[PDB]
RNA sequence: GGAGGUCAACAUCAAGAACUGUGGGCCUUUGCCUAUAGAACUUAUAACGAACAUGGUUCUUGCCUUUUACCAGAAC
């Protein structure tokens, strides 16, 4: 990992979320962590079904 | 051979000349990069600005009694080069080689080092001086 | 260590990076009769200098 | 119609000098399909092969510089770039491969031909590629992003030979439906059609100056003005069939390679044929293997380079004695058509 | 001699390519009938050759790696040498392992010249627990 | 290895190619073909 | 005449811009938030009476963009406006150029039954054999005697 | 019912279809920047070049003379 | 991945699907380019008319001449216009040279024993036995002459 | 007006040891020479990240029926 560097990507300044939150369709809140774990499990299971 | 035999050069070529790594179209390097062998500043406009007015120094050269030659010698890691650092960065007002790091430095700025091999080797190899005027 | 295909007794083992040593010109230069064996020339030399 | 025939007897065209055989270069294992020359320094060749390789020959001494492998099948066409240090090679493997001359490694692969791609030509000012082949379509490739930007629907059969021009029509194309189309790429449709060929047009060449093209067929090598698209001239040919390639010297000399092994040299202005040669096949070859697959002139135009089906490249030089003592060739006698 | 080394190696490759799935004891049987031939003919000489030792090792490790593919694994832990080397009468493959030993490694650069002797031993073949296994060349008297 | 291989010395080599030259001559090229390439010649003298 | 100079600096300009329009038109199409980094009312309808203003709608990123793009195949018509005249400038020849039928020993896939003679050397020895046989003959006689 | 081919598929057909928009592996952007140019002997019995072809060449008879043993 | 899986799940798989040449289908393509390349020439030598019948026929003569070249049989056709025979001799000489060179190359790839497929060993064996017998028959004839 | 924000947009971040502006002279804008002002962030056991993944092509190998999936080195 020292021998082959990377030197990442200028213009990468755009991130998935910073682009995503912009839209009408995403809303922000706080929540307990374990609750986010469980929700996301339920999410996934519906997706794969 | 005999089918031609006179003017015609009948040549059967195998293998190669010009081993395959060669560029075969030479990359044009417009600027000349020294940074590989040494680290040295080539422009007239980037030479540091010497708060004592270099022009006034060159005048001292007319007075033979005035100028003096001091060498600095001592065993390994006695601090020679990093001492000449103190003198220099005292004299010059703005040095392009200072990182914000070495300016408050954890790592000593070593001005008189000047060779790549002497940077990586951690040592000083070929002797290097400086000329400057300083007030007694 | 890697470029020279050498190991520090505790260091990592890599690939040759120059897989062919096999080419050897039969020649007088390095012949034993012309060499003086003093000190073994341990690896740590070859990594050191 | 006789008035035209008088108007053929006034001109007495354009003396030139003969050609002869300077050098023979063996060293390909298979046939030599295509040849292109360094557009800047004239220091070398790039020659395709039937063995899939490419062997870069030095023009001066004829020595072999390097070998460029990397195609699995025979290499039908090779073209070198002017403003770029790039080399675009193309084969029967359905792929147009870029080559970075600096480090000699494949950079880019362009994708999406249905089948073997037999012509590449590098548009002069646009950083484009023009590729064509048994697809029966011409693909204008964006050199930078590898996107087949434009596709030109077109000839009813395979496309043998394609060229590029800076002004209107920017692509000239020649197909085995025996037509030659002059393309308008921005709108993406044929600007002009030239049908006068009776069989497959297997080769074209652009005159380096007059802004015209020389088109080939079995027995009749015609010329064409670009722009308006008129016929310009004809070239007198008895059966030379088949014409594999054409090349145009900067002195307005028009070369024609035969499949019968005959080298038919012309003047470009007239249509007159001042010389016809016959190559020597080879030591162990067959009389069938004697033909001329490709050919080119250097930047100057004082030498000729012809890959032949006998697995050899030959270098034809223009004689320096010549003049009027005895040059004269067939001497401009034309039979009624 | 180098030639008949390469003949042996080529023959092992023969056993390998010929049998796609012959099951198991056929493979061990063939390799036995090959190796025993090689040793029994070459008996004394084999001691002094580096490449044929290396090729015995690659050969056996390769056939074991063939039975390992015979199920699914390369894994060392699943297949302790008891699996391979117990004679058929106990239900093991019964192959005859000549490759364990230890292989003289001495001085690549010099051994091109002096014949330095054996200064070092590279590990011939491996295991989880070492145990030991007898190797044929000990059980066949030398030619002298 | 090199040391214990056969050494290359003018007397030696010239003997070898001499012998092989004569026996090369004895057999006619029609019956068989004896090439210097396939052959091996060994010489034991003061120097080897 | 070759096409001057300031003529090509035009075609190159307009063509270059057009190709850029196609490329940029594509790089914004496909599926990559990555590939987009390499990249007006305008409507007078009828008499322009009601004008217009055109405004894009941001798609829900999860839902498919291009809700109607679905891979399907189409046969295109060829609309032929005009005819391109194809204008060009044997007897005993066939006796030269007539190709015979092709009959192989190896394959008869159809089952055509054809005569055996459709299915089915000159040089003599060399005097070397004469010489050799005679020499062995004679030397044999001599030896036996 | 195997047949030679007697034709090819004209790319014109594929030109009229609508694009799918699948993202391939090799079309991810790469190389994104161009580059511009500027007594014992007396008893013995007996006393004392390029051909063009593959099969009749010399290297070939070397080859088959060896690998056939 | 999942980008392709889902966009393919709504929009269907691409209809074009061109497929590149690789190790398995190579020889097929080589055949194909060859038979095409002979179609062109032997269509352009003939004076005018006939096509499809003489197409199929002449290409059959190609195949037969190749088989007879593997078998060392000289392949004389009792009649056939000589220039065609020039052409077919030319192309089958080409294919012959490429084929042989592949035989050498694969062999010296096997002697090193690196990643040769199970079949390529068998096939290469076949090509070598063919070539070896050709060398033999050559030697014997030239001993007669 | 000050302090802040797990807020946003637009710039800039790998190079002749390297930036920008300006004054003056020559060529004829570029470019060279000379004078002057200001240089945030990142760099010498070299770099924005005191951390550390994956992919594509091309070669060399390693497993070894073939392809994905892979073995470990290199270049781009
Ligand atoms: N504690 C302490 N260490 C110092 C001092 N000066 C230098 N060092 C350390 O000593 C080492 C030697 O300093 P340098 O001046 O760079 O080395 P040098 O004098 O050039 O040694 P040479 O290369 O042989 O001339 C450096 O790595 C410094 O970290 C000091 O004043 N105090
Ligand atoms: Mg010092
Ligand atoms: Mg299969």
């Amino acid at each position: 990992n020292e021998l082959h560097p990377t030197l990442p990507t200028n213009h990468n300044k755009t991130k998935l979320l910073k682009s995503l939150k912009n839209t009408k369709y995403f809303q922000q809140t706080t929540i307990d962590w374990v609750e986010a774990g469980l929700q996301l499990c339920r999410q996934g299971h519906n997706m794969l079904n | 051979e005999h089918p031609y035999g006179k003017e015609v050069e009948v040549l059967m070529e195998t293998k190669n000349t010009q081993s395959p790594q060669t560029p075969l179209v030479e990359p044009v390097t417009e600027r000349t990069k020294l940074q590989e062998h040494t680290i040295f500043t080539q422009l007239k406009k980037n030479i540091p600005k010497t708060r004592y007015n270099r022009d006034y120094m060159l005048s001292m050269a007319n007075i033979p009694e005035r100028i003096i030659n001091v060498g600095v010698i001592g065993p390994l890691h006695s601090g020679k080069t990093s001492l000449m650092d103190l003198l220099v960065i005292d004299s010059h007002k703005r040095i392009p080689d200072m990182s914000k790091n070495v300016e408050l430095g954890w790592k000593p700025l070593r001005y008189l080092d000047n060779l790549k091999q002497e940077i990586d080797r951690g040592l000083s190899i070929k002797l290097n001086g400086s000329t400057l005027l300083c007030t007694d | 260590g890697k470029a020279l295909n050498n190991a520090i007794p505790g260091g990592p083992k890599f690939e040759p990076l120059y897989p062919r040593e096999e080419e050897e010109d039969y020649n007088e230069f390095n012949s034993i009769d012309r060499v003086i064996f003093r000190v073994p020339i341990r690896s740590e030399y070859k990594v050191a200098f | 119609i006789v008035n035209r025939y008088e108007k053929l007897l006034s001109q007495r065209p354009e003396w030139h000098a003969p050609w002869k055989l300077s050098r023979v270069i063996n060293g390909h294992l298979g046939w030599v399909r295509c040849v292109a020359i360094d557009p800047v320094d004239n220091e070398w060749f790039i020659t395709g092969s039937n063995d899939t390789t490419m062997k870069v020959w030095d023009l001066a001494t004829g020595k072999l510089k390097t070998t460029l492998a990397g195609h699995v099948m025979t290499v039908r066409d090779v073209a070198v770039s002017d403003r770029h240090p790039y080399l675009f090679s193309v084969s029967e493997d359905k792929t147009v491969k870029c080559w970075d001359l600096e480090k000699n490694q494949i950079i880019r692969d362009y994708y999406g031909h249905l089948s073997g791609v037999r012509t590449v030509s590098i548009h002069p000012t646009l950083d484009l590629i023009a590729t064509a082949g048994r697809d029966s379509v011409i693909k204008l490739w964006d050199m930078r992003t590898r996107i087949p930007v434009i596709t030109l629907v077109g000839h009813k059969g395979p496309i043998n030979q394609v060229q590029c021009t800076p002004v209107d029509p920017q692509v000239v194309s020649s197909s085995t439906d025996a037509t030659v189309r002059l393309w308008d790429v921005v709108a993406g449709k044929t600007m002009k059609v030239l049908t006068h060929h009776k069989r497959s047009v297997r080769a074209t060449a652009l005159h380096p100056k007059e802004f015209s093209v020389a088109s080939a067929c079995t027995d009749d090598i015609r010329s064409w003005g670009l722009a308006e698209g008129s016929l310009l001239t004809n070239f007198e040919s008895e059966k030379t069939g088949i014409i594999n390639t054409l090349s145009i010297n900067q002195d307005d000399v028009l070369f024609a390679g035969g499949d019968n092994g005959v080298l038919s040299f012309y003047d470009y202005k007239s249509g007159h044929k001042y010389q016809s040669l016959a190559t020597r096949e080879m030591v162990g070859s067959l009389e069938g293997e004697r033909s001329v697959l490709c050919s080119t002139f250097d930047k100057t135009g004082l030498r000729l380079i012809t890959g032949e089906a006998d697995k050899s490249i030959k270098i034809w030089k223009q004689d320096e004695t010549a003049t009027k003592e005895s040059e004269p060739g067939l001497a401009w006698n034309p039979n009624l058509s | 001699s180098e030639e008949e080394i390469k003949k042996f190696d080529s023959r092992i490759r023969g056993i390998l390519m010929a049998s796609g799935s012959t099951t198991f004891t056929k493979v061990a049987a063939k390799w036995n009938t090959s190796l025993i031939s090689l040793f029994t003919y070459f008996r004394e000489a084999i001691v002094a050759t580096e490449p044929l030792l290396d090729i015995l090792v690659k050969g056996e490790t390769r056939i074991q790696n063939r039975v390992k593919l015979g199920l699914n694994s390369k894994m060392p832990t699943r297949f302790p040498p008891a699996v391979f080397y117990t004679p058929k009468e106990l239900g093991g493959l019964g192959m005859i392992s000549a490759s364990h030993i230890l292989i003289p490694a001495s001085d690549l650069s010099w051994s091109k010249q002096t014949d330095t002797g054996i200064t070092h031993f590279r590990a011939g073949m491996t295991h989880e627990d070492e145990k030991l296994i007898p190797t044929i060349f000990r059980y066949i008297t030398t030619w002298e | 290895p090199k040391d214990s291989r056969m050494r290359l010395i003018r007397q030696d080599v010239n003997l070898g190619r001499a012998v092989f030259w004569e026996i090369q001559s004895r057999v006619p090229t029609s019956l068989t073909s004896i090439k210097w390439e396939n052959a091996f010649v060994s010489v034991y003298s003061k120097n080897n | 005449p070759l096409p001057t100079k300031a003529e090509i600096q035009e075609c190159t300009a307009r063509t270059k811009s057009y190709i850029q329009r196609l490329v940029n038109a594509k790089l914004a199409n496909s599926n990559n938030r990555a590939s987009s980094r390499y990249v007006a009312p305008a409507n007078l309808l009828l008499n322009n009476s009601h004008h217009i203003e055109v405004v894009s709608k941001q798609m829900d990123p999860l839902l498919p963009r291009f809700v109607g793009k679905k891979a399907r195949k189409v046969v295109a018509p060829t609309e032929n406006d005009e005819v391109v005249p194809v204008l060009h400038m044997g007897e005993a020849d066939p006796n030269e150029w007539k190709i015979p039928a092709a009959v192989s020993n190896w394959k008869n896939p159809n089952g055509y039954t054809v005569a055996l003679e459709r299915r089915v050397e000159n040089n003599t020895i060399n005097d070397g054999f004469m010489k050799l046989s005679e020499a062995l003959e004679n030397a044999d006689k001599k030896a036996r005697q | 019912s195997h047949r030679p081919q007697l034709e090819a598929r004209s790319g014109a057909k594929a030109a009229a279809y609508t694009p799918t928009g699948i993202e391939h592996a090799r079309l991810l952007p790469g190389h994104t920047t161009l580059k511009y140019r500027k007594s014992w002997r007396k008893g013995t019995a007996f006393g004392r070049g390029y051909i063009n072809d593959m099969t009749k060449s010399e290297y070939h008879q070397e080859f088959l003379h060896k690998h056939v043993r | 991945y999942i980008g392709n899986l889902i966009t393919r799940q709504f929009e269907g798989r691409s209809n074009e699907i061109v497929k590149t040449t690789t190790k398995q289908r190579l020889d097929a393509y080589y055949d194909l380019e060859l038979r095409n390349s002979v179609m062109d020439d032997i269509l352009e030598m003939m004076p005018e008319s006939i096509r499809q019948k003489k197409a199929r026929t002449i290409l059959q003569h190609l195949s037969e001449a190749w088989r007879c070249w593997k078998a060392n049989i000289p392949w004389d056709v009792p009649g056939m216009p000589a220039p065609i025979k020039k052409i077919i001799e030319r192309y089958i000489k080409s294919k012959a040279d490429a084929w042989v060179s592949a035989a050498h190359y694969n062999r010296e790839r096997i002697k090193r024993g690196a990643h040769v497929e199970k079949t390529m060993v068998k096939k290469n064996l076949g090509r070598l036995t063919r070539l070896w017998i050709k060398n033999e028959q050559e030697r014997q004839r030239q001993i007669q002459k």
